[PDB]
């Protein structure tokens, strides 16, 4: 019986919920980030803007 | 009277006149290998589990104490954390049977 294998699975199965993590945090900063240019693009001030 | 050529662990039964135990498997023995995902990502639960095996075969020592039995047949092999109770206990010990020993 090997404790240090223990590790090396748990060390291996952190590299892979690590990473996912990111890829979805780039996603949801790329939606805001073209969200913003899309709505400057139309329409600024003239009498109002309403903002959800 | 019954010749069993398997070797007496533990002490002597407390009384001859003692209530015999005869069991297929009471105590067991640890060993394991590679899982489904190799070899589990801790080693806590393997001390876990371990904590709770010993109290375990120190309750079925004692259960065999408490019911009358001065003496328990193992078919399966010993294990070490039933084997320190049942001296206390004072109950003998088989390390082993087969199937005609049982029968």
């Amino acid at each position: 019986d090997q404790q240090k294998i223990n590790k090396f699975a748990r060390n291996t199965s952190r590299i892979t919920e690590l990473k996912e993590e990111i890829e979805v945090k780039k996603k949801q900063l790329q939606n805001l980030e073209d969200a913003c240019d899309d709505i400057m693009l139309a329409d600024d001030d003239c009498l109002m803007i309403p903002y959800q | 009277g019954m010749v069993f050529k398997k070797e007496t662990e533990g002490d002597v039964t407390s009384v001859k006149d003692a209530k015999i135990a005869v069991y297929s498997c009471p105590f067991d023995g640890m060993i394991t290998e590679t899982k489904g995902t190799v070899l589990i990502k801790t080693a806590e639960e393997l001390m876990n589990f371990s904590k709770g095996e010993e109290n375990l075969m120190d309750a079925q020592v004692k259960a065999i104490a408490d019911t009358g039995a001065n003496v328990v047949v193992t078919g399966g092999k010993v294990a070490d954390m039933a084997l320190h109770y049942a001296n206390k206990y004072n109950i003998m010990l088989v390390r082993l049977n087969s199937k005609w020993d049982l029968r």
